[PDB]
């Protein structure tokens, strides 16, 4: 009681599965009792993508978000265009019967499998064609030449989505914006001491949300931001990144340039309060910039400074730090119990889908014949789709235009290469706290206002 | 039973990962998953004494250029990785130690150069030039291969004996 399908010499995907052109994980699908595909030819990898007995959402996700590697996007839509042209078995010696339930059970199941491709391809991966024009006219006047009825309706869905990609406020109150010593209007005394530290903590989390909320996988699949074409291929990622740097080197800076040993007690004291509250929001990635300024060679060094830091805000410090260490072994295992909002920290995803494409072949090899090592692939878009699950909750934080457009407009660095001003930041650190046995000079006050903090919590009730 | 935490640095496009990973994966199996504990911890036998071996390597987040520090102090001995086919990587090198030499706060740290030859392009950093460089530096040089896994084991056990010597020294 099987189909009867063409022969392979007319329709190729008709040739029989065998252990030289399809095997699989001996395991089967979360949620669906499906075969885990490890590893074919394209062919069957594409005949599985469209497969006549069940729909598999799951094997679609991560085929569109990784096939670019094995299959260009050219071939994939001759693929799936030969895929929906299915010619009808030949007579045997006479003529229904067996060509009605061909038509009913194989022809029009795979054909709407291949429209549900063009849907997810055209929704979630259209990128592919903004790159290439011509590979949107070949989907075009393909899904134009489809005509059956049933098709109809799915058909004038994908046209829709087509039409709309070429064109390019809370739910409760967020809490009361806190200020400081500098008044709303007066950028020209923002600084670190003077915003309030609630308010700089909440501006940055708003910033560096939007900043991970903007990378996609098309960034990070393949790699690609390592790669000489990275400031082309993945241009969110690295200013999310270029960010997260500007703001360790603020912090680093911040405290050296603070000559006077009690108002760089103060400096760090209210980073470390700025990271007490990145903590409250979740923001690991505004945490782990202030822990690498304070483990920078010119921080990590100053401990007379650290020594006059309150006992309170040490153990925030340390609590922090531990975070990181035993290869993240904390920060992994406070991530995966929080709940959104929160903005995590990207390195681990990128050494990750890094590790793993190095880590694992292209191809594996059955009897002589070459197949495209899939498992592979399914491990980067499962990273990839961690990534993505954080990126929908916003924040119930409103923006402070001034003090975001302070933050964005940040520079540290100046017009000083990295090297230049990271030897500046060390020689600063050993002019404020030279190295033993040298005794510790006094130097002047910086700050004409006050240095004491308002501390991390709310001002007002609400 | 000695644990040597070891960092693997160097510029990105250098097969960083290639070198950790062929170290920690069977010699016979063509596989990894870098999200479990086993992917950087390895027991081994070094001069007939065993040891743990903990390798970091961070490769990916090169843009996080003001957590080298962080990354770096961790470690008791680090490889200096270039490639073989990239003479900035190996013009970079300079740098690295010069870092590491600062984080650390000594000047002599447990560390070797490690010349790492994937695919093409050819050559351009000739053994010579490296076996130069790491004598100006006092340090070992070793060449290893990622198709082959030629020089991997070398390029950690060298390291781990310079780590040795600078314990006892």
């Amino acid at each position: 009681e099987q189909m009867r399908l063409p022969s392979a010499d007319v329709y190729r995907f008709a040739e029989p599965d065998s252990e030289e052109n399809i095997i699989f994980e001996e395991n089967m699908q979360p949620k669906a009792g499906i075969p885990i595909i490890k590893a074919g030819t394209v062919i069957k990898l594409i005949e599985r993508l469209t497969y006549h007995m069940y729909a598999d959402p799951n094997f679609v996700r991560t085929f569109l978000t990784t096939y670019r590697s094995f299959c260009k996007p050219q071939e994939l839509l001759s693929l799936i265009i030969e895929r929906f042209e299915i010619p009808e078995p030949e007579p045997t010696e006479a003529d229904s019967a067996e060509l009605k339930r061909f038509r009913k059970e194989y022809i029009q199941p795979v054909q709407l499998r291949v429209l549900n491709v063009c849907r997810h391809w055209v929704e979630h991966h259209f990128y592919d064609f903004e790159r290439d024009a011509y590979l949107l006219q070949r989907m075009e006047e393909f899904i134009g030449t489809v005509r059956g009825k049933a098709m109809k309706k799915w058909v004038e869905s994908i046209t829709k989505i087509i039409q709309r990609k070429k064109i390019a406020t809370f739910q409760s109150s967020p809490p009361t914006v806190e200020w400081h010593i500098s008044r709303p209007g007066h950028i020209e005394t923002f600084d670190l001491l003077t915003l309030h530290p609630i308010e700089i903590a909440r501006q940055l989390t708003l910033l560096e949300s939007d900043l991970y909320r903007a990378v996609q996988p098309s960034e990070l699949v393949g790699s690609v931001w390592t790669k000489e074409d990275k400031e082309i291929n993945s241009p969110n990622l690295l200013k999310m990144i270029r960010h997260t740097t500007n703001l360790t080197l603020w912090f680093e800076k911040c405290i050296v340039e603070t000559e006077n040993l009690e108002e760089r007690v103060a400096v760090v004291s209210r980073i470390i309060e700025i990271l007490q509250v990145f903590q409250e929001l979740n923001n690991f990635n505004g945490v782990l910039e202030v822990v690498s300024a304070m483990n920078s060679s010119p921080v990590y060094r100053l401990d007379h400074t650290f020594e006059q830091i309150p006992s309170r805000q040490k153990k925030i410090l340390e609590e922090a730090h531990e975070l990181s260490e035993d290869h993240y072994k904390k920060y992994l295992a406070k991530l995966r119990s929080i709940n959104p909002p929160c903005v995590p920290f990207f390195g681990i995803y990128l050494t990750n889908i890094l590790k793993t494409e190095e880590g694992n072949p292209e191809v594996l090899k059955r009897h002589g014949k070459e197949l495209i090592n899939f498992s592979k692939r399914r491990k980067v878009a499962e990273i990839t789709g961690e990534i993505q699950q954080y990126q929908n909750q916003p924040y119930c934080l409103r923006v402070e235009s001034d003090i975001k457009r302070f933050f964005e407009n940040l520079n540290p660095m100046g017009n000083s290469m990295e090297k230049e001003f990271t030897d500046y930041l060390f020689n600063k650190s050993l002019e404020i706290e030279p190295r033993n046995p040298k005794p510790l000079p006094r130097f002047p006050k910086k700050y004409s206002y006050p240095l004491k903090s308002p501390g991390v919590r709310p001002s007002n009730p609400r | 039973m000695t644990e040597y935490k070891l960092v693997v640095v160097g510029a990105c496009g250098v097969g960083k990962s290639a070198l950790t990973i062929q170290l920690i994966q069977n010699h016979f199996v063509d596989e990894y998953d870098p999200t479990i504990e086993d992917s950087y911890r390895k027991q081994v036998v070094i001069d007939g004494e065993t040891c743990l071996l903990d390798i970091l390597d961070t490769a990916g987040q090169e843009e996080y250029s003001a957590m080298r520090d962080q990354y770096m102090r961790t470690g008791e001995g680090f490889l200096c990785v270039f490639a073989i086919n990239n003479t900035k990587s190996f013009e970079d090198i300079h740098h690295y130690r010069e870092q590491i030499k600062r984080v650390k706060d000594s000047e002599d740290v447990p560390m070797v150069l490690v010349g790492n030859k994937s695919d093409l392009p050819s050559r351009t950093v000739e053994s010579r030039q490296a076996q130069d460089l790491a004598r100006s530096y006092g340090i070992p040089f070793i060449e290893t291969s990622a198709k082959t896994r030629q020089g991997v084991d070398d390029a950690f056990y060298t390291l781990v004996r310079e780590i040795r010597k600078h314990k006892e020294k």
